């Protein structure tokens, strides 16, 4: 395989656009399965919200190439031309015209198997009305959320971008919305299926005040985008690449954040009735995995929903149904 | 997309509020079908202006003139006559004050054919009977002589007002009704 | 003209704003005093606005089957089926069908009858509306539901409806009938 100059992404010689585009019956003849989708909104003249930031840490070179999740766009043609100059180096990369809110183009993609969809949109908010703003954000996850898929529906894994933090409401129901209540608080925030570019606002603080822990963030979120890939980009030719040195290859071997499940595996053992703490150990010490978090089910006795816990206590009880977010090396 | 929000506002709030939208064009229609909780069979509706208008037009095409006799029928107006107004107006404005009613059918009517049915209540009852709720549930526009009026069914029927219409429930058959002056039937002792 | 006419030609028009229905039409006595439904093209079915629609926020609370007859009559049959159907969207698919499903090529279509010829002649020279609605609905299955009827009698053209006439309500032999009808 080849990678880019640092050899921190999987990379591919350049290409046409032609060559990933594809229409509704070829989408559906390629046999798409725990891909990502994202659903694009964007008029052809709207500003570029730089997709290369999306598609980057999924093809982070400490992924083999075989467990790389492919990637579809679903959105509008001539806005994907104008950014698919930035795009067109990585791998396993698919376009489909059209709206998103199509059924046709949701159900040729696949969507009740992918790992998941990504609402975003590109649009204006020079659009003066706070509640229009969302719209598509929000009928896009309510019209995926409806869909029937037998031989599926609100099971399917979505994040949306919200542009309008107070939107957030319209997103879920069984969660008794109210405006006085601030985006981190509330369920769709906690269940981790909607972000909103307010809950980065305090990036300014912390980096006055730690900026090493700026650069752990954009080490793990980025999946290795180094100060030279920057200066590599802002010499304007696009990400050069090819076959690297074994040297350099090295660095194919990051931490990067992971979810493993207590229902089966070794740390099974754990999840009937042990307690957190015991699982911290037993990790670290076997397998060199911090534990650094539980996503466990809201409703337990029944909805697909679950919730993050960052760092619980000791003595937290666990369940055999939680995952936890880890740290590992392999 | 306003009206949209606000349906989606709605039934995020509580699910089972029956809602009527109006929607100015036909192909915002299905972003509604898709919120989580439109449920037509519950009450939901849209009254899509575009769907109806070139609808009604439509049919007028088929028909001459339909469209203004269907307006009229769904807007509520009481007959008014006047000097000052001439032959064919007062015929005409009799005919807007007739609007569609929905009502039980009496007892009396246990049995009948449609035909039947309708044929006595624009004879005896001064209603006319279009269509019946036959009971799963559906409905039925000028059924032929196959079907037959079972105990409780809802008729729709054009007539002058909710007073009208009244009659078709009251009237009790030869037990009661055989005087003309319809105004005179009321509810009967048995 | 059309010489091998004109103001015979049958026309609707669709208005944006109801007051511009003065300029429709000549001898009819225009003022802007008078709402929509009153005017003289309105009357004659050749102006439709989407005004005359905004009562049926009302009829759908107070009745909702009602305009569920409503909207089967004028769509000539668009079942919840078909708009689930559009809102997956492929567009209307379709082939030739089961004669099962073709069983609903049988629906109740509104129709115009004129009684110049035919059997309901008779009724025409003379009889009452009355004696049409019994001998259609006895002998032909037809529910008469108004009249089409020509203002000038003695010399124009147009015609104005009249919805569920009086049972005594005297026929001309020029008039048409609105009527439901199954074939
Ligand atoms: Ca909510
Ligand atoms: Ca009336
Ligand atoms: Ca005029």
């Amino acid at each position: 395989r080849k990678f880019d100059s640092t050899g921190m992404f999987h990379w591919c010689p350049d290409r046409p656009l032609n060559d990933c585009l594809q229409d509704r019956s070829q989408a559906s003849a390629s046999g798409l399965r725990n891909h990502v989708v994202v659903c694009l909104f964007a008029d052809a003249a709207s500003p570029l919200i730089g997709l290369r930031n999306l598609v980057m840490p999924l093809r982070a070179s400490n992924f083999h190439y075989h467990e790389l999740k492919p990637t579809i766009i679903v959105g509008n043609l001539d806005y994907l031309h104008r950014e698919w100059k930035t795009l067109q180096n990585f791998p396993k990369l698919s376009i489909l015209p059209g709206s998103p809110l199509n059924r046709a183009n949701l159900r040729a993609v696949n969507i009740n198997l992918c790992d998941m969809c990504v609402i975003v949109s590109a649009k204006d908010r020079n659009m003066e009305d706070p509640n229009l703003v969302d719209k598509e954000a929000i009928l896009c996850s309510l019209n995926i959320k409806a869909m029937t898929f037998d031989d599926a529906g609100a099971n399917v894994p979505l994040i949306t971008e919200l542009a309008n933090d107070s939107n957030v409401q319209f997103l879920d129901q069984d969660d008794d919305d109210d405006p006085d209540t601030e985006l981190y608080m509330t369920q769709p925030f906690a269940c981790g299926t909607a972000f909103a570019v307010s809950v980065l606002d305090s990036l300014m603080s912390t980096s006055y005040f730690n900026d090493n822990a700026l650069t752990l963030i954009r080490t793990l979120i980025t999946g290795g985008a180094t100060p030279e890939l920057e200066q590599i980009l802002a010499e304007g030719a696009g990400m050069r690449g090819g076959y690297c040195s074994p040297a350099v290859l090295a660095n194919r071997d990051r931490c990067r954040v992971a979810q493993i499940s207590l229902f089966d595996g070794p740390l099974a053992q754990f999840g009937q009735g042990g307690h957190y703490g015991e699982l911290f150990v037993y990790a670290l010490r076997h397998f060199g995995i911090l534990c650094i978090g539980l996503y466990r089910f809201r409703d337990t006795n029944p909805s697909s929903k679950r919730y993050v816990i960052t760092n619980p206590p000791e003595d937290f009880p666990l369940l055999p149904t939680d995952q936890v977010y880890v740290l590992t090396y392999k | 997309a306003a009206n949209i929000m606000r349906v989606i506002s709605i039934k995020n709030y509580h699910s089972d509020i029956k809602v009527i939208v109006q929607l100015l064009q036909y192909h915002n229609k299905a972003y509604l079908l898709n919120i989580p909780s439109w449920d037509w069979k519950r009450g939901d509706d849209a009254v899509c202006v575009a769907e109806l208008k070139l609808g009604f037009i439509a049919q007028s095409c088929l028909a001459p003139g339909f469209s203004t006799l269907m307006a009229n029928l769904f807007t509520m107006r009481s007959y008014k006559p006047t000097p000052e107004m001439s032959q064919w107006q007062t015929d005409y404005m009799r005919g807007t004050g007739m609007e569609m009613y929905t009502e039980y059918l009496s007892s009396a009517f246990n049995a009948l054919t449609f035909p039947e049915a309708a044929e006595l209540c624009f004879s005896k009852l001064k209603l006319l009977l279009l269509a019946i709720e036959v009971r799963e549930s559906t409905l039925a526009i000028n059924p032929g002589p196959k079907v037959k009026i079972e105990n409780a069914t809802q008729g729709f029927f054009i007539a002058e007002s909710a007073e009208e219409v009244k009659r078709a429930f009251y009237y009790c058959k030869n037990c009661h009704a055989n005087v003309s002056d319809v105004r005179q039937i009321k509810k009967c002792k048995c």
